[PDB]
């Protein structure tokens, strides 16, 4: 529900884009499958619908001397 | 006839470029705009066909295109490179472009000024949030800066390979046609000039009134389009009243049907005009975003030989910075200065043979001929190592007489 | 009329011709130097030798075939006039715009 | 797999490229075109809203765009360079272009 | 009003096309007149001088 | 047909094969199609 603070009208999660119902939030970061908005994407767990924050890429550090 | 000017010094400079990348994402519902809270009109609105589906499809397409543009411009790098804790790079100071260690917003100070300088659920009208937040775009920019500072151009064409920044600058001077010893004997001066230029850009961005007008233009265009779309809802369009409830109250349904049709036609025409203008503006913004992505690749990840693509002067390197609806490029270039006049010749006639310079030009100092590079005055004795011989002295027009030193000549024994 | 008018352009044709003359003079007299900083003079023969070095041909080729190269350039420039004059659709794009 | 071809001569050629840069700047009058300078129609026309402001804004933007196009294409040179009075450039004929 | 709106829309599309052509012409000026171009067939057929 | 020279790619300007216009890289049994010829050393006749 875009633009609705769903404290008004299974898992219920609140996003800057809206309120998301039927998707479980997980703290792992994956590549974006279905873009929802405001940096949050959703995908099929493979099993259930999950929501997460997309990862930009792998972290790397170059040994500068 | 035989006059040439060669610069004896140089001034490295930094310039700023601003490019819009994307615009706001807007969604429109017909019924609420055309005639809301009135199911009587909602019954008649369905009679016109599939205009709403077309309008929604167009708006959704031009909304997805914005995320496509942002991803194309900023997601050039595959890995998030990190800068070393020791911020010493041979005298060059990057504090104004690297992220702030105090971590107020993980933004550079110039990025802070860019975000502060430019300004950034209606009656049926909504706006959608972009997929990438400002923090993620700033993180992408930080990764690009770390990669381009630590490794050079190598990170953009394969595996990232570290190299000291002084040797990278020597590479780039070799690229612009100047020998590396010019950097190695003027490293301190070049570092001082670079720091001063960065400070001057800092001040110029802080002080200029209309430096970022290219993004204010987009923001104001969107605002005026939305405002005029809302304002058009109060027009009569030939009916007795602009209030649908009023025309229902004051007239019979058979006669009120014509006025309802007039209102429907006017509002549909206004909304279609809005959609068409949005499509044209989206095409323009897509062209700008393609230009920005091309500039990112060419100037940031490499060293372009194109003349004015990455700033005036001979291009050395560029640094990207983030803006609320665009990207900012800081082009570091090489500008010659303090030129002097000499008299020149095309070839040297020695022993009945014509000698041509290998990678330089002949200059005479008035009475003593030397060989020097074109972009910097550095005379040297003419020998057989820096010249090649081809032909006689009778074919070249303007040949001059001089002796060519032989390095192996003194070894007579 | 019926309310439909045409506005004059800001730059007259004389000003555009002046800009073009400035560009031609700069490129003839200083090479590509005038487009990257201070304009530095250089004889045209040496500039064209540099431009041959830029395409992978040594400069002694020009310094030995200067007269032939000049004659070929002159003939091509002379033929451009007749090529533009005789063709009936050389400037088709601007006519299409108008 | 053991044969090559190497040119022994060369020809220099001149070709022309034509590119439109700008188009005509036009203006419109709502009342004159639509109502035909009739007073009865003008009072009814203002009842239709702000379409005329939109059209005027669009055409003004187009005109400014044309001016910007011309300035961008032709005004790239900072200074007005002048050719030397003695027009000898080592055998070349630039009279057709000067 | 419909006729005038159609005219304005066509003018906007043509203006966008002319802007693209003008950008191309400016790039051609900068890369072919103010320098020597190594891009193939960008400043004519052959090795650009 | 009988002798070997070195020419620039875009123009026919034959030159005698010397040590100035050639560089040595390894032994001559790895390159496919390598032929037999002499290389002229300008230093030896001078005998510095
Ligand atoms: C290379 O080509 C040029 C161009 O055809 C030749 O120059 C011509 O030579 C003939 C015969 O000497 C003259 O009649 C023409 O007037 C020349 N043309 C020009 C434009 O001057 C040149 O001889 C050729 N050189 C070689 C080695 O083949
Ligand atoms: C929704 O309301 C709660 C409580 O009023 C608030 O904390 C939260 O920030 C709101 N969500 C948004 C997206 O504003
Ligand atoms: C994700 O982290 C939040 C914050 O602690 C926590 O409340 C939530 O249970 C976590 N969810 C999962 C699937 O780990
Ligand atoms: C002009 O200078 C060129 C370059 O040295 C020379 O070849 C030519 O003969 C000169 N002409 C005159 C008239 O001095
Ligand atoms: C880099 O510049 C900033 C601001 O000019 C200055 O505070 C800082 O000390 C400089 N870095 C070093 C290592 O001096
Ligand atoms: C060129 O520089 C020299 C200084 O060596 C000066 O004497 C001469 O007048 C200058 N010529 C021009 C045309 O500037
Ligand atoms: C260069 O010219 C100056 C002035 O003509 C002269 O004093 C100097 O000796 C010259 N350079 C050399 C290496 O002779
Ligand atoms: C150069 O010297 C030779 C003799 O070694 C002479 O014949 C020739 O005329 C000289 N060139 C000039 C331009 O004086
Ligand atoms: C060259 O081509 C011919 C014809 O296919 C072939 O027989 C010969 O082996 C080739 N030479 C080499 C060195 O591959
Ligand atoms: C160069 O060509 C032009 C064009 O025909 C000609 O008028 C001029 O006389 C030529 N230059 C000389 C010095 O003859
Ligand atoms: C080249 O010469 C070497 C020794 O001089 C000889 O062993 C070899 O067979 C020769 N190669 C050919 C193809 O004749």
């Amino acid at each position: 529900y875009q633009g609705v603070n769903c404290t008004e009208v299974s898992n219920v999660f609140q996003t800057r884009a809206g309120c998301l119902i039927g998707a479980e939030y997980v703290n792992n970061s994956y590549e974006c499958d279905i873009p929802i908005g405001a940096g949050i994407c959703a995908s099929y767990q493979t099993q259930s619908i999950i929501a997460y924050t997309m990862s930009l890429g792998a972290e790397n550090s170059v040994a500068y001397s | 006839n035989n006059s040439i000017a060669i610069p004896t010094n140089f001034t490295i400079s930094v310039t700023t470029e601003i490019l819009p990348v994307s615009m706001t994402k807007t969604s429109v519902d017909c019924t609420m705009y055309i005639c809301g809270d009135s199911t009587e009109c909602s019954n008649l609105l369905l009679q016109y066909g599939s205009f709403c589906t077309q309008l929604k499809r167009a708006l959704t397409g031009i909304a997805v295109e914005q995320d496509k543009n942002t991803q194309e411009v900023f997601a050039q790098v595959k890995q998030i490179y990190k800068t070393p804790p020791i911020k010493y790079f041979g005298g060059f100071n990057f504090s104004q472009i690297l992220p702030d260690p105090s971590k107020p917003s993980k933004r550079s100070f110039i990025e802070d000024l860019l975000f502060n300088k430019v300004t950034l659920k209606f009656k049926g009208l909504t706006v959608l949030p972009p997929l990438l937040t400002d923090e993620m775009i700033a993180q992408y920019t930080s990764a690009l800066l770390a990669g381009t500072i630590t490794s050079g151009w190598t990170f953009g064409a394969g595996a990232a390979l570290q190299i000291p920044f002084a040797m990278q600058m020597a590479y780039r001077f070799n690229g612009i046609g100047v020998t590396q010893n010019v950097l190695y004997e003027n490293q301190k001066l070049i570092a001082n000039q670079f720091n001063s230029a960065i400070g001057k850009i800092q001040d110029s961005l802080s002080s200029t009134a209309s430096a970022l007008g290219k993004l204010q233009d987009v923001v104001n265009h969107n605002a005026q389009a939305l405002n005029t779309l809302v304002k058009q809802l109060s027009s009569k369009f030939g009916a007795i009243s602009s209030v649908l409830n009023d025309i229902f109250s004051r007239l019979d349904p058979p006669e009120a049907e014509v006025q309802i049709d007039r209102l429907i036609t006017g509002r549909l025409q206004s909304l279609q005009t809005y959609v068409t203008q949005q499509l044209i503006r989206a095409a323009e913004i897509r062209a700008s975003a393609n230009l920005a992505a091309t500039k990112m690749s060419e100037c940031v990840l490499g060293q372009s030989k194109r003349v004015d693509f990455c700033g005036k002067g001979y291009h050395l390197m560029s640094f990207p910075q983030s803006a609320p609806h665009g990207v900012v490029f800081l082009h570091v270039t090489y500008v010659p200065a303090q030129e002097k006049n000499f008299t020149t010749a095309p070839a040297i006639c020695h022993d009945g043979k014509a000698h041509f310079p290998r990678e330089g030009v002949f200059v005479s100092n008035g009475t003593h001929w030397f060989v020097t590079q074109r972009n910097f005055y550095e005379p040297q004795i003419i020998t057989t190592d820096n010249t090649f011989v081809s032909g006689n002295c009778d074919v070249v027009i303007g040949i001059v007489n001089n002796t060519v030193y032989d390095p192996l000549q003194p070894e007579l024994d």
